[PDB]
């Protein structure tokens, strides 16, 4: 029973939402993507982060197009003394900016469903497939940056009615989420896989274009600078004196892409409250590019989504991704000028 | 028959109401309230123009209201007194949104006159430890009556067709409301007459017959959802949208 | 048979095209131009949602263009080069009016994707003493071609499916244009792809093959009316109107 269908019928976990009484009448729980290439990042540790994928994720990671109908099992672990109502709506045509500006009300405009829960925990929503295209090309195209088209749409799970928990059952409740190919998840044409092994998660860094600070700017700790958000955020410094800010090589990125940095060994990164393994590189105006440490890879990507999205540094959207200066910690310097590798993603 | 068997899935049936691109469920059968017979189609009477309705689009389930139910609410305190054609539009328009934006309103924008039966759900998520009671009641012409404050009372609407909702074992009030106005059609905006009271076939209204009687430190708040289906309709009277009318206030 | 009998009513037949709450006439049978077979319905392929069209409402005849025909216009000078999905909306939107206001556009506002054949009338009122000629031609994907300026010429479109209009004995160009795009559906607004070229199935374009050849002091000006019927449609893809897109410029 080795069928593409046989696989895309097992229900693999993909999300876990904590639902609480404190959740307002108007609130969202998850806005995950309605396409087989729906991820779940697993914590740590090496540069390239590992990801969880349903059986309907591993395929069609091998195929170009899919055209299928899908479904989500929302396992709601709940007593009979927990009551609430959840929404879920597949709204086709969700572009980048339009993914926000999205309430639970305009979702009620597209194919949507409301679920009542007293003594019936879970339910299953079958995800419709609305496209202009018969089949649907890869969201993740490997290995090729601009050869990857976004998902056709997404489903959300708002809180139609907040939860009302009696004093002898807790107020927060886990919403486990599973995903599998629906009644007719089709698959079209075998091409290069967009997913790798898990056996040997290494990558011999060619050639040897390892990203690291300009010759002379080592070691370097996370600190502050009066010229970088008025000393309110962390930036890499190669000294404690006047304007000793780490100057970093310029990264040539083709239009339609973004760039940030993840260090090879965490045992060589600069130290504050945590190893600053992730950073973003952008010009400083004072005539060079500065290394701006981020909390994690997501916060480094999101910054690249805003600077490469034709933005500035003095915008509030970017300055809420900068690491606060109370995270500078004991201010340990790095282990010399360790290797960073430049990540790439379309925008 | 009473063997309880709640597996990994706590067992219990869930009846659903799809019905047109939207699926809304209720884990407890509703208490219906049918105030009138189904309305016949009087399009082939009043107007000889484009005679039709809109199926998959206006026969859906949009939300028009939602509110709070608490212990503070005294005996007879209406949580809503919402007009029924009407507040389908009037809710969205005051949501800083337009009528044009939603699929269950768009013909009201273009078309001048409307006739059709109504369907309504008064779903709530109350807990089994809450001891209260509500009553959703219908009145085919509330604003036309002068002293209806006299009628605006829990006692008065019990006298007539209504549905009952008790906090514990929450519970839904089905509420089939067919068309019964004086004139067989309703005007979507200002018209050679009906210069006000635009698109008003009567108001729904939910008051309280029993407050949420909560134990010491029991859960205080509750909540209601009002949904509405507009089936069996007819929209004759094609008119540009600059003639339209953004409905009056709450 | 040729006995002329023009009574108090100057005699002559008038064929009409109603067809859905609008009646438009033509006193002279049209010169049709069918570039493709009728399109099959691919709703039960690309999308599994509310699968329908709108009869009496989007299958009508709205005006999208009108312009001038004069002696000044040299040999090959297009009077219009209007995109066809598309300028049904783009004409009204630039009329300082909204899409929401007119009945032949409203589902484009709500619904995300559209497929359907098209019908077009190029009616003109020219006089029997005007000796000119126009040609309305269709191209199932004009913007996709790079050097279509090469094709943008009276010579080039004569090579293909078109209709002919001569000033004298004016005259209509029927223009049945079924759906033939690369992908079976069209996107009404910005979408995960189609970030531009929104709702474009190809452009119509009317150039001149013979200028208005007018006698001394004969009537100078002329005029054209472009009408459009959107029959055999399908609008799957329900979306709020805040996701909409006011089409690009002329």
């Amino acid at each position: 029973d080795m069928t593409v269908s046989s696989i895309a019928s097992r229900y693999g976990l993909i999300r876990r939402v904590q639902w609480k009484k404190d959740h307002a009448k108007g609130s969202l729980l998850l806005q995950l993507d309605a396409d087989p290439f729906v991820e779940q990042r697993i914590e740590g540790t090496n540069p390239i982060s590992l990801y969880w994928f349903a059986p309907v994720g591993v395929v069609s990671s091998m195929f170009m197009q899919w055209r299928g109908s899908l479904e989500y099992r929302f396992d709601i672990i709940a007593s009979q003394f927990h009551t609430g109502r959840l929404i879920v709506g597949y709204v086709p045509g969700l572009t980048a900016s339009l993914q926000l500006q999205m309430d639970y009300m305009k979702l009620k405009s597209s194919s949507y469903v409301v679920f009542d829960l007293q003594e019936s925990n879970s339910f299953t929503f079958e995800v419709p497939y609305v496209s202009y295209r018969p089949w649907w090309v890869r969201k993740y195209g490997g290995n090729y940056l601009p050869s990857s088209t976004d998902a056709p749409s997404t489903l959300f799970m708002y809180v139609q009615v907040p939860l009302i928990p009696m004093e002898a059952v807790s107020d927060t409740i886990d919403i486990n989420v599973y995903v599998r190919g629906g009644s007719s998840f089709e698959v079209c044409v075998p091409v290069q896989p967009s997913l790798g092994l898990n056996w040997n998660t290494d990558f011999i860094l060619r050639n040897d274009e390892e990203y690291r600070a300009k010759t002379g700017y080592a070691p370097y700790y996370a600190g502050v600078w009066h010229s970088f958000n008025n000393s309110n955020s962390l930036v890499f410094r190669w000294g404690s004196a006047s304007d000793q800010i780490a100057q970093w090589p310029t990264i040539s990125v083709p239009r339609g892409e973004l760039a940030f940095l993840r260090i090879k060994d965490g045992k060589q990164a600069a130290v504050g409250t945590q190893p600053w393994r992730t950073m973003v590189v952008w010009p400083s105006g004072h005539g060079y590019n500065i290394g701006i440490p981020t909390y994690n890879a997501e916060r480094a990507r999101q910054l690249a989504q805003h600077l490469y999205g034709g933005g500035s540094l003095t915008d509030e959207k970017a300055k809420q991704l900068f690491v606060p200066a109370n995270q500078q910690g004991p201010g340990k310097v790095s282990n010399g000028n360790p290797v960073w590798e430049v990540m790439r993603a379309p925008l | 028959m009473d063997n309880p068997n709640p597996g990994p899935d706590g067992e219990g049936e869930v009846e659903l109401e799809k019905d047109s691109n939207v699926v809304l469920t209720t884990q407890r059968d509703p208490s219906t309230s049918i105030p009138a017979p189904v309305s016949v189609k009087w399009s082939r009477w009043t107007s000889n123009d484009v005679v039709d309705d809109y199926a998959t689009i206006t026969s859906r389930w949009y939300q028009i209201a939602e509110f709070v139910w608490s212990k503070d609410d005294p005996f007879d305190k209406e949580l809503a007194r919402l007009i029924l054609p009407r507040a389908l539009l009037s809710s969205i328009e005051a949501n800083s949104d337009a009528i044009c934006d939603v699929p269950n309103t768009i013909p009201f924008k273009v078309h001048a006159y409307w006739r059709g039966d109504m369907e309504v759900r008064v779903q709530i998520n109350s807990n089994k430890f809450q001891v209260g009671q509500l009553q959703a009641t219908w009145y085919y012409s509330d604003h036309e009556n002068l002293n209806i404050s006299s009628k605006r009372s829990v006692y008065g609407f019990s006298q007539m067709d209504h549905a009952l909702i008790s906090a514990s074992a929450s519970n839904e009030a089905k509420l089939v409301i067919p068309f019964k106005h004086v004139y067989p059609f309703l005007p979507t905006r200002i018209v050679p007459d009906w210069t006000t009271g635009i698109l008003d076939m009567g108001a729904l209204n939910i008051r309280v017959i029993a407050p949420l009687r909560m134990s010491a430190t029991g859960p205080t708040t509750c909540n209601v959802v009002v949904f509405i289906k507009l089936n069996n309709s007819e929209f004759t009277g094609t008119s540009s949208g600059k003639f339209y009318a953004s409905q009056i206030r709450a």
